[PDB]
């Protein structure tokens, strides 16, 4: 029975590290790409934003999106809820390779006290990513976002736009760290026995 | 460019389930004493 | 309490912890070179690829 149980045990912190990897992929693709919120039929122009980056369209019947926003410059972030939303993520980020980074100390530590240790920081990306997605709503008010979307936009209301695939994908990923979190506590209180 | 996302939010949504069942298969055979 | 452990000792580590401090360069010398080599990956892959 004790060699299935450590068998089983290896085997599942083996996918348990692959999952923190692929959700960490998740995180960075989530983070970048500016894809959470999109135009419609009846937007009046088209285009998305993102958490700090965004693109709009001039209004001819063409595409000429232009394009602004970036992380290092906060100048350009619409709004001062972008900007914690940016930053959170960011935070759940940089935790999650955090984790990935404290991969190393299996060699060493304890292997309880590492499961440990990467339960509390995805779990703690977790919280950040929740931070996140509840307050980039918050920014919605703003005059770009209003003039992108429409009148009926607001706080906490699609307004004419819709809902696209990065915060959909942010969600998920809201999903994979905290299942992910529990898979950790539970392999670390496993692997003493 | 046709702005409807439906197909995108399709695939989002099934590799995201793909991915919490693979999770909560690691639940089962966690809990599966 | 599903496990009826105290949640301190099911979640947090109050046990043993430092102690073990003397081994911090043998963790540094694995810990340094990973977070540098994920954090070219991924600075590198968003700047280039994502945007
Ligand atoms: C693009 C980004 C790529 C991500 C790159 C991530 C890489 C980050 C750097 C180093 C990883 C270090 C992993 C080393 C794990 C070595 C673990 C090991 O040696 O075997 C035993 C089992 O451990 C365990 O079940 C723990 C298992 C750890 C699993 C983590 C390593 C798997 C990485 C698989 C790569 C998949 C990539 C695919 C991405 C698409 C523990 O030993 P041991 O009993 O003697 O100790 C007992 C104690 O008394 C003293 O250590
Ligand atoms: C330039 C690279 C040189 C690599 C040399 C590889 C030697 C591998 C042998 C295994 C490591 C080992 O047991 O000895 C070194 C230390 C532990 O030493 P000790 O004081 O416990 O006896 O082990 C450790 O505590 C950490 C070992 C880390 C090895 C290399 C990590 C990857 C570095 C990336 C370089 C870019
Ligand atoms: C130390 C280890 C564990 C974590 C390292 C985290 C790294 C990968 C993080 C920290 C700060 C991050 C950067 C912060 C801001 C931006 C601007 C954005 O427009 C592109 C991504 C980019 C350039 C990020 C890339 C990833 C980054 C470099
Ligand atoms: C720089 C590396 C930071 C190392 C932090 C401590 C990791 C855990 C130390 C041993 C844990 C234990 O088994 O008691
Ligand atoms: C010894 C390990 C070091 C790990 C860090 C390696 C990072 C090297 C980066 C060198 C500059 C890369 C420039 C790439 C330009 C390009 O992609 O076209
Ligand atoms: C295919 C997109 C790859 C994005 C970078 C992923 C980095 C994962 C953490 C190192
Ligand atoms: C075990 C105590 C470790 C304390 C580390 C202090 C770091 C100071 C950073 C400014
Ligand atoms: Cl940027």
């Amino acid at each position: 029975y004790h060699e299935h149980y450590m068998r089983n045990s290896r085997a599942i912190g083996v996918l348990w590290a692959i999952f923190t990897i692929c959700f960490a992929i998740i995180n960075v693709v989530v983070f970048i790409q500016p894809y959470w919120v999109g135009d419609s039929v009846s937007t009046p122009k088209p285009g998305y934003f993102g958490l700090f980056h965004y693109c709009v369209g001039s209004g001819l019947a063409g595409r000429e999106l232009t394009c602004r926003g970036s992380f290092t410059d906060f100048s350009t972030i619409p709004s001062s809820a972008f900007k914690a939303a940016a930053f959170f993520v960011l935070l759940s980020m940089v935790l999650i390779l955090g984790c990935i980074t404290c991969f190393s100390l299996f060699f060493f530590c304890n292997t309880a006290t590492v499961y440990k240790i990467c339960a509390w920081m995805q779990l703690l990306a977790a919280l950040c990513l929740v931070l996140g997605c509840m307050i980039f709503p918050d920014g919605w008010d703003a005059e770009t976002i209003r003039d992108m979307c429409g009148a009926k936009t607001g706080k906490y209301s699609l307004g004419d736009c819709s809902v696209r695939w990065a915060y959909i994908l942010a969600i998920i990923g809201i999903l994979n760290a905290l299942i992910l979190s529990f898979l950790a506590f539970v392999l670390g209180n496993r692997q003493t026995d | 460019d046709s702005r409807d996302y439906s197909t995108e939010l399709s695939v989002t949504v099934a590799v995201g389930a793909s991915l919490l069942f693979l999770n909560i298969l690691a639940f089962a055979a966690l809990y599966y004493k | 309490c599903l496990d009826g452990k105290d949640c301190a000792s099911f979640f947090c580590c109050f046990e043993d912890c430092h102690i073990r401090i003397a081994k911090m360069d043998s963790y540094a010398r694995i810990f340094f070179p990973t977070a540098f080599c994920l954090f070219n990956l991924v600075y590198w892959v968003s700047y280039l690829y994502l945007g």
